[PDB]
């Protein structure tokens, strides 16, 4: 599972993070879940099942499948959105849950 | 709702260690329990999971054969037995509950409630 | 009741760990287990509604069951005992029979869901696939991951693969 | 000299059936009183002889 | 050459009531309702009752002269009486808390 | 509910006196009736369990229903009458509705069993027997008693009679 | 439960205003909606019987619920309140759950009726008709109003149109 | 204490008539099939007739078809076997057997678990 | 229905008894029932539905179908097992229950 | 919808009224209903769905479908049967309930 | 029974509103139909309304000019007549549909009829 190492967005802008497999396609059957972590606080669940927002999550966090790759979109990024974002993918052939590398978002 | 992890500390390479995870504020026998570690500077790594009754146990390939996951629903605690520890196991170990519906619990339940974590150091 | 759970699909799949009902596919690109999210979610919603209907339908007001009578008041002691025993008997019988019957109903619901899924996939693949029993369907044409996902979604293109299937039939 | 489980003024009921239409007033572990004239469950098929 | 699949029919005339159709003839059925009694006065819980023939509870517990043939009994499970007993309180009067006494005396260990 | 007992099978058989469901075969060696022991035994076990669930779930404690009140205690007698009448009404309504609903469900269960037997026999003999409609299949090949017993048992050998049926189809 | 009302027949027909279940046909002589009298009448009879069984099975005797007690008799008032509240709770729970389960069973009954009618029409037209999904059949032969009426009634003549269907298939 | 008792047998002339009664106690008589079996003095058993629980269904062997009629009286807990046109070959001991009936189903093939002591019928001049 | 006229067993040994049709094959659809008759007492049911033992029947009695025939097996025969044995077979074509000829066992 | 303008029968006789479409056949799906009207009173329902009679209607009125036509038969015409009779037929095309032109029966 | 009211003399091109009131039966469990009969002609079905008023049907002759409504609280059904012509002079009846307890359909037989209301369109 490959994520972009780091990307940056401006205040009030829109950024789209990406999660993808090394040798396959990301579908809704992989149940992508996104997590936000500020070192060294515990990870916080952001988006699960590609479109579900837990209570307390700001409405600006949205997800979708953008092809063979999972995508998390932040519309109107604020200063508190500067953190590390991880993607959990579910693989069924070995029955495992795989975390992504992690992407550092820099709000400018 | 709260998950608190115990155990951990300095362990000689090749030793053993048992990590506990006590949950409060929710019924512990109605959700999956997951163990995730984060190395000092690296990303998260899923380790193991256990069913509500403990019948089903899943492990990652990195720690298969060394780690054993158990559960004590009466005491509201879940255990992670670490064996044959190497210096590459030095990480902060979190415990994550799966958001389980009332009528069904599955291995792919989202990890919504985490814990502060415990730091495990394997060194001589 | 519909002959699917223990009928032409003999056993369950311990490898599908993410849904009540689903698919097992095998092609050149690989094999794996997947679950029909729509049917599983509909079943979960229905069962949640059933359980909440059984539970939350019981609204009880504040009352105290205990009552004290002296030795010169035995008809009231026995009348109170009769009231309490009758209520306990009614509630016990109703609860036992209710759970017993809706267990059947839930199992039949799952059986119907599996049977309907099987019928849907049969309808999509009219004669491009051969039935082998065991809930499985062998393809007369090469089938890739995109086509498997089309069958799972419900958008299988029968005219696209009709010629190859007819040649291989 | 008989040992029954239920007693009515006009007789005694010796059965394990859950329901009874003999008398509302009874003594002992007794089947429940109902006003129905018949309560018959189906155990076999619908009889359609050709 | 041919194989058909069918079910069982017999000459049974049993009839059942069904929530979608009434008066359905069925092959086999069971009865959940008891409408018969043996006509006897049996004994309950291992103890025979106390018979008060030509007596009332008041007359029996007061010691009516004409109601003394009753045999002394250690215990009973219930009391058998008759509608409008004749030998009760020979001397006229009012029995205070009569129903209380009848109920407390219904079963004695 | 499944269209078997009164659907494509109009009536029952008076010559099949050994079970609830079964087969009637006709070949050169003769014709006769038989009963499917597996399905009949499963139905018997289920119906016995249902009847015993209705009966044995009613556990009653020792009680006396009659009470005596003097003419100056009338509210007492009215309360006792209210209790007795309410319990009788509840039990009558519950018993009647319960019997009606189980009477529906048993007939539906028998329909399902007959339809599932028909579907099982249909799956085995694929294009080796045509459907004459009212519950029978016409073999395209010579079917001896051993082959019929194989069909009833569940071990029919389609490849053995595939070519002969193809020549006659 | 049978996959017909929300299964392969997604929507109902607003223009078929003469019954619950019915047919829509389109030939050269014209198109229209008609209802199956037999199935609709049987469904009406069954539902009427069910509603009457629910309603008229409640036989109640003359009684007065109100009762008055003085200040020195509260155990009396509390017992009366307990009796009344228990009866109200039992009746509320039973009525609500009965309505829910009976609504489910009625919807399943309608689904079964539609599925059985579709299966009957399928069995009549063996291979003279093509299934398009959506519950609809395309004939391989010209089907005038008499033939449509025969299909509706149940008197379809397969051998008459078999040769024409074979030519066009 | 389940038991069956046969009665009504004796010495009759050829061409005569005789009626046998089978009374059962200790079990519900209206819930089991009732069968009749005779055994000749020195030969094997021979199934004769059977009657359903309600008396609607009746079965006979080929040898006694048309001459033997089997009835049932559930109120009196008795079953009857009327034999007519008796012959010398009918000299045998007649048993009554009931079928082991399940709570929910009764069939013609229910095993004959309870038998009676039997009665003796002699046909001679 | 044809049965062996007479058979003999050694004490404590194992024997099998045979029930067969004249012109057919015996299957489980015939519902073989086995009876034991002391010479003077009513017959006693031993095996029904070709494998079922009524309560009180010793575990040494067993039944099965051997190809085209009904088989009753007694393992470790005792002196109480010396009696006549009958098989009851159900035929559907004339709708009748047919008893066997009878086999006498000598121990 | 076409109806015969007027017909007559004798006392105690049998009459048959017909109701047919301009172009088409009248079947049971058209739900023919027959009404009897005196000129000055509201119409009275006699036969609905070609077979059914409301409670109180004399049994001498009968309905049937014969030869692509809705038929109303009166057996034993009485003196009070002299009125106008109308047939109502349903059409799914332009969903409508259509009344006939009316027939006048003379007894 | 059913009783209709609200008719009379109206100039051509005028407006009229008829009202039928039902008593002795539940007005919300049956269909309501309107028919008219010319002085020398036969019956003519005009409009029908469902039990709840959601479904409404008309004949081609008066489609677009007549509107049929319901008021179940007042046990009354209305027929509003717009752009009246001389050809609309007739006696207007109200007919209820015989409905089953479990189902109500557009093809329910018209078993109950009102006395009728005479409507005259003239100058």
């Amino acid at each position: 599972v490959i994520q972009e190492p780091a990307m940056s967005v401006s205040l009030g802008g829109t950024v789209t993070l990406t999660c993808a497999f090394t040798s396959g396609s990301v579908t809704s059957s992989n149940y992508p879940s996104w997590f936000q972590q500020t070192p060294g606080q515990p990870p916080r669940l952001m988006i699960y099942k590609t479109n579900n927002r837990p209570t307390g999550v700001p409405s600006r966090f949205s997800g979708a499948i953008s092809g063979n790759k999972a995508a998390l979109t932040i519309t109107g990024a604020q200063a508190n959105d500067e953190a590390d974002y991880f993607c959990n993918l579910y693989k069924s052939s070995p029955i495992a849950l795989i975390f992504g590398g992690g992407t550092h978002l820099t709000v400018l | 709702e709260k998950l608190v992890e115990s155990g951990g500390g300095l362990v000689q390479p090749g030793g053993s260690l048992r990590l506990s995870c006590v949950g409060s504020g929710f019924t512990f026998s109605s959700t999956y329990i997951n163990w995730v570690r984060q190395a000092p500077g690296k990303g998260l790594e899923w380790l193991a999971s256990i069913s509500t009754s403990g019948g089903s146990t899943y492990y990652a390939d990195s720690v298969k054969g060394r780690f054993t996951i158990s559960r004590d629903n009466s005491q509201n605690t879940a255990y992670l037995q670490m064996n044959s520890l190497r210096t590459e196991d030095t990480a902060r170990y979190y415990s994550a509950r799966g958001r389980a519906a009332l009528v069904a619990t599955f291995f792919t339940d989202p990890m919504d409630l985490w814990g502060p974590g415990v730091e495990v150091v394997v060194s001589s | 009741l519909f002959g699917a759970i223990a009928g032409f699909i003999e056993g369950g799949w311990t490898g599908m760990v993410d849904g009540w009902y689903g698919y097992h596919h095998q092609n050149e690109q690989g094999s794996g287990y997947a679950a029909d999210q729509k049917s599983t979610q509909n079943a979960i919603n229905g069962i949640t509604n059933k359980v909440n209907s059984v539970i939350e339908k019981m609204n009880t007001q504040f009352t105290a069951v205990g009552k004290e009578f002296n030795k010169l008041e035995r008809r009231m002691e026995n009348l109170n005992k009769k009231v309490d025993d009758g209520f306990i008997d009614i509630w016990t019988y109703n609860a036992e029979l209710l759970v017993l019957l809706e267990n059947e109903r839930t199992l039949d619901f799952h059986d119907s869901n599996v049977k309907n899924l099987y019928e849907k996939v049969k309808s999509q693949l009219k004669n491009n696939a051969k039935e082998i029993g065991n809930g499985c369907f062998e393809f007369y044409h090469k089938c890739n991951d995109e086509c498997m996902e089309s069958v799972k979604n419900g958008t299988y293109d029968y005219p696209k693969y009709s010629e190859e299937s007819k040649l291989n039939r | 000299e008989c040992d029954a489980k239920c007693q009515t003024p006009q007789g005694a009921i010796n059965s394990s059936l859950p329901f009874q239409n003999v008398h509302p007033v009874t003594i002992g572990e007794c089947p429940k009183y109902v006003r129905s004239a018949k309560l018959r469950m189906v155990t076999g098929l619908r009889n359609i002889p050709s | 050459d041919t194989i058909c699949i069918g079910y069982h029919a017999n000459n049974s005339t049993d009839t059942v009531d069904t929530v979608l159709e009434k008066n359905v003839t069925v092959t086999h059925s069971v009865n959940l309702l008891e409408d018969s009694h043996n006509g006897k006065l049996c004994l309950l819980k291992g103890i025979a009752p106390l018979q008060l023939g030509n007596c009332s509870v008041a007359g029996w517990i007061l010691g009516n002269p004409e109601c003394e043939l009753l045999i002394s009994r250690e215990s009973w499970s219930y009391i058998v009486e008759k509608p409008n007993p004749e030998n009760g309180t020979c001397y006229p009067g009012h029995f205070a808390d009569y129903e209380e006494l009848r109920e407390q005396l219904s079963s004695v260990s």
